[PDB]
C-alpha cells in the first residue's frame, strides 16, 4: 500500500530555514501530483500548496508563497518543502499527501493518502532532553513514567518495546511555568502481575537525541 | 479564496444516532467538495469525495450530500469509533480551503473514576524537587475536581492537569493533576491527598499516602 | 411510558447559523409534540406547539416538522438570545414525557476579561475571616487561570472558582475566584494580588491592593 | 398578563413531607386544568401530574403517585403540592404550570427549589465588595444552606451589568456565592450601591449599602 514518512522537524529560531522532506513507497511517485498542508496545534487544517509530476506547476496559498517552496526529486521518490523567515505562527505539524480522484478535466482531487506529520517548533528557546521517572505502583494496579522538563515537544513514550499497548494513556503534555514541557504515561495491569511482570517505558526526544528506557518496580 | 464554514463547530450525541453535520461555502463550487475525518492523535482520513462518493474502504454510515454552495455530511448509525474531527474542504478553485471542523463527542453512561496516588520518586528527590502524581483512570463526563490536601490543608495554584482525548473503543476520559513542590516544601509535610469529585460519585474519593 | 430522545445532547454554533435539532418519540404521537426553550437559571418557556406551530410571540426564526416517531426544531439563523436548553415533550397519552435536552452554546471571537480584585471588608475580618475575591468579567473562550500571589510569592492555599453560563447578549462568561483565611493568617502578608492568562491578553495582567491601605 | 407563583420550598429531611402553593393572578384559575412539573439540578424536566377545575380528574406519573398529591383552591386561586416521604432523588426545582390548547404548557412559575437533606438551615453572612472608566463592586453572601439565596440591586432598579454567580459547595458543606455589578466609575460617588439578598428557606433578607 501507499506509505508516505514525513522527516526534519523540530525546533527552529524565528526567522530561521527548514527543509521537510517526504519519502514514500507504494508507488510510483513520478506520475503523481503531491501536496503539503498543516495544523497549529489544536487549530485546523491549511493547504500549503501542490508540485505536479514534471514541476512544471507549483501552486501555494498566497499568503505562505513567499516563505515556503515546494520540489520533488523523482529518481529519490522524495518530496520536499524548504521553509524560510519562520514566524512564531508557523508552528504546526506539516503533512505531505499524495493527491489523486481526478478523472476530472478540471483541476481537482481528494487527498485519499497522508503521512503521519511531522511537528516544526518555532521558538527562540533553547533544546532540553527530559528526566524520566518512574511512578511506582502501591485487582487493578496502575504504574507510569514522568517525562519531565524537555523543550520542544514532541516525545514519544512506548511500553516494554512496543509489547504492552492495552490501558496505556500517554497524557497531552503541559507548558510549566519554566518554558519546559513535561508528561505522563500510564497503563493499569493486574495487581497479581507486579511482582513477576517487568515494565519498562521508553522515552524518546528526537530534537536532543535522547532515548531512555526506564524500569518502573513497585 | 473560497471561505468554507462548518456547522456545528461542535457536538454530542449517543451511539445509534443519526448526525448531521453542515458546510457552507462563500461561493459556488459545484460537486468539488471533500469530507475528512481527523481520529484523536492521528493524521486526517478521505471520507467521501465529490459530495457524495466513499472513498474506498469506508463504512456506508457515512454519507455526503448537496450542491453549490450548502453541504451535508451524516453518519446514519453513531459508534464509538466515530469521535473525530470532520472537516469539508473545497477542490474548486486555488488555494484549497478547509472548514474549521466539527468536533464529534459520544455521549455515554456516566462511569466514576478509578483514584490512583504516586509519591515523588527517590530519584527526582536527588534534584531537589518533588512531583505528586494523581490519576483519575476511564471516567465520563469529562467534568471531574481534583482537590489537593496537604496535610488536609487545600492547596491552589501548584498544580496541574492534563485529560486525555475521549478513547474510541469506550468513550471515556483520564487525567492526571501533578503538584509540584520544592523538595524542602515537600519534606516539611507528611499527607498528600487528592480528593476527587465527580457525577459518577456519591461521595468524593480521597487517595492518600505517608510521606 | 413513551420515551422522548432528542439529539445531539449538545451543540456549539456560531451567530447567524441554522441550527436543527431532532426528537424520536419510542411510539407514534401523531402531531402531539411540543417545544419548549429554558434559558440559564430561567423557567421552561413555550415555543413550538403541535409539531409546527409557533406559539404567540415567539421569534419567526423558530420552526418545527415531523410527524408520528421522528421530528425536527429548527433556529433558521442563531442569534445570541438562543443560548439555552431546548426541551421536547410528547402530548399524545398520559403521562406526559419530555425529551432529556439539547444544550445549545455559542461560539464566538475572543474577549480579554476585566480584571477586578476586592480585599475582605471591615464587617468580614470582626468575624474571624478574610475572603479576597478576583473577578474576570466578560471573557471568551471560558478557559482562564487565575493565580494568588501573596508578597509577590505564590499563594498554595483555599481558592474557589465559579463562573457563570454565556450571557444572552454577548454570549461571554464571567468568573470569581475566591480565597478563603482566617484573621491571622490574612494578617501574616501585606500585598494580595491575583494573576490572570487568558487566550486575549498578550502577557498576564495582575490586579492588587495592601492590606490597611 | 398570567402569573404563577411557588412558594413553600426548603430544607426537608429523608422522609419528611412539605406543601408546595402556586398563588395564581391575571387569569380566571377555576376554567382552568393546572400541572406540577420538576426539575433535578442539573437535569431534564419531569412531568408530576395534573388536576381538572372541580378536583374528579386527577392524573399523576406512574412511578410519583406515593410520593405526590395534587389538589387546588378555586375560591384562593392556588394549587397545592403535597409532598409525602421525600428522598434524596425528590430534590428539585418544583413547577406549576398551566396547559392549554386542546395538550402543552403555556405558562410557567419561575419554580421552587425543595432539597431533601439530613442537615440543618443556615441563614447567610452578607459582606459588602468594594471597589477602589468601569469600576466592580458586589456583595458576598457567605455560609447558607440549603439553597437558593436570589440577589437584587437597588430593588430591582439595577439589572444591567449583573452576574450573580452560582454557588459553591465549601469544605465546610455550605454555600457561599458572589453578585458583582460593573457601574461607571465616575458614579461611585454619586449613587449608592444596596443588594438585597434573600433566603426564604431560613426567612433572612438583608440590605447591605455597597461603598468605596
Ligand atoms: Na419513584
Amino acid at each position: 500500500e501507499v506509505q508516505l514518512v514525513e522527516s526534519g522537524g523540530g525546533l527552529v529560531q524565528p526567522g530561521g530555514s527548514l527543509r521537510l522532506s517526504c519519502a514514500t513507497s507504494g508507488f510510483d511517485f513520478s506520475r503523481y501530483w503531491m501536496s503539503w498542508v498543516r495544523q497549529a496545534p489544536g487549530k485546523g487544517l491549511v493547504w500549503i500548496g501542490e508540485v505536479n509530476p514534471d514541476s512544471t506547476s507549483i501552486n501555494y496559498t498566497p499568503s505562505l508563497k513567499d516563505q515556503f517552496t515546494i520540489s520533488r526529486d523523482n529518481a529519490k521518490n522524495t518530496l520536499y518543502l524548504q521553509m524560510n523567515s519562520l514566524r512564531a505562527e508557523d508552528t504546526a505539524v506539516y503533512y505531505c499527501t499524495r493527491p489523486n480522484y481526478y478523472g476530472s478535466r478540471y483541476h481537482y482531487y481528494a487527498m485519499d493518502y497522508w503521512g503521519q506529520g511531522t511537528l516544526v517548533t518555532v521558538s527562540s528557546a533553547s533544546t532540553k532532553g527530559p528526566s524520566v521517572f518512574p511512578l511506582a505502583p502501591s485487582g487493578t494496579a496502575a504504574l507510569g513514567c514522568l517525562v519531565k522538563d524537555y523543550f520542544p515537544e514532541p516525545v514519544t513514550v512506548s511500553w516494554n518495546s512496543g509489547a504492552l499497548t492495552s490501558g496505556v494513556h500517554t497524557f497531552p503534555a503541559v507548558l510549566q511555568s519554566s518554558g519546559l514541557y513535561s508528561l505522563s504515561s500510564v497503563v493499569t495491569v493486574p495487581s497479581s502481575s507486579l511482582g513477576t511482570q517487568t515494565y519498562i517505558c521508553n522515552v524518546n526526544h528526537k530534537p536532543s537525541n535522547t532515548k531512555v528506557d526506564k524500569r518502573v518496580e513497585p | 479564496d473560497i471561505q468554507m464554514t462548518q456547522s456545528p463547530s461542535s457536538l454530542s450525541a449517543s451511539v445509534g444516532d443519526r448526525v448531521t453535520i453542515t458546510c457552507r461555502a462563500s461561493q459556488d463550487i459545484n460537486n468539488y467538495l471533500n469530507w475528512y475525518q481527523q481520529k484523536p492523535g492521528k493524521a486526517p482520513k478521505l471520507l467521501i469525495y465529490y459530495t457524495s462518493r466513499l472513498h474506498s474502504g469506508v463504512p456506508s454510515r457515512f454519507s455526503g450530500s448537496g450542491s453549490g454552495t450548502d453541504f451535508t455530511f451524516t453518519i446514519s448509525s453513531l459508534q464509538p469509533e466515530d469521535i473525530a474531527t470532520y472537516y469539508c474542504q473545497q477542490g474548486s478553485t486555488l488555494p484549497f480551503t478547509f472548514g474549521q471542523g466539527t468536533k464529534l463527542e459520544i455521549k455515554r453512561t456516566v462511569a466514576a473514576p478509578s483514584v490512583f496516588i504516586f509519591p515523588p520518586s527517590d530519584e527526582q528527590l536527588k534534584s531537589g524537587t518533588a512531583s505528586v502524581v494523581c490519576l483519575l483512570n476511564n471516567f465520563y463526563p469529562r467534568e471531574a475536581k481534583v482537590q489537593w490536601k496537604v496535610d488536609n490543608a487545600l492547596q491552589s495554584g501548584n498544580s496541574q492537569e492534563s485529560v486525555t482525548e475521549q478513547d474510541s473503543k469506550d468513550s471515556t476520559y483520564s487525567l492526571s493533576s501533578t503538584l509540584t513542590l520544592s523538595k524542602a516544601d515537600y519534606e516539611k509535610h507528611k499527607v498528600y491527598a487528592c480528593e476527587v469529585t465527580h457525577q459518577g460519585l456519591s461521595s468524593p474519593v480521597t487517595k492518600s499516602f505517608n510521606r
